[PDB]
């Protein structure tokens, strides 16, 4: 498929927090660092 | 009517769960609510004929 | 955590709270800068 256009943001975050990198979640980073919208579209990719 | 959903209260459904399976539940309510409306819209309808 | 002494560290004391209202953001004034740490939960999402 192809994309209009692309957007990449990078940062370093805990271990557990991890899940906290999603539409509709809740917490201290979903709501205070890092908010993503609810009709998110694209991919998110975690390593340790 | 619930129409096969966790609970008949809607904004229960948007306060108590996440978005991802919300939209379904909420889905469910206004196909239920559509086609009841559709239904009594059609029995009127041959009422008045 | 206001007590005058605790137990010593092997025969550490066991509390049991249950039935009650508790507000933890008073925590935060102990000291100036302390630890923290909070494993499987956010701390500012222990009011809800």
């Amino acid at each position: 498929l192809c994309f209009t256009n692309v957007y990449a943001d990078s940062f370093v975050i805990r271990g557990d927090e991890v899940r906290q990198i999603a539409p509709g979640q809740t917490g201290n980073i979903a709501d205070y660092n890092y908010k993503l919208p609810d009709d998110f579209t694209g991919c998110v990719i975690a390593w340790n | 009517s619930k129409f096969g959903a966790i609970s008949s209260v809607l904004n229960d459904i948007f306060s108590r769960l996440d978005p991802p399976e919300a939209e379904v539940q909420i889905d469910r309510l206004i196909t239920g609510r559509l086609q009841s409306l559709q239904t009594y819209v059609t029995q009127q309808l041959i009422r008045a004929a | 955590f206001n007590a005058t002494r605790f137990a010593s560290v092997y025969a550490w004391n066991r509390k049991r709270i249950s039935n009650c209202v508790a507000d933890y953001s008073v925590l935060y004034n102990l000291a100036p800068f302390f630890t923290f740490k909070c494993y499987g939960v956010s701390p500012t999402k222990l009011n809800d």
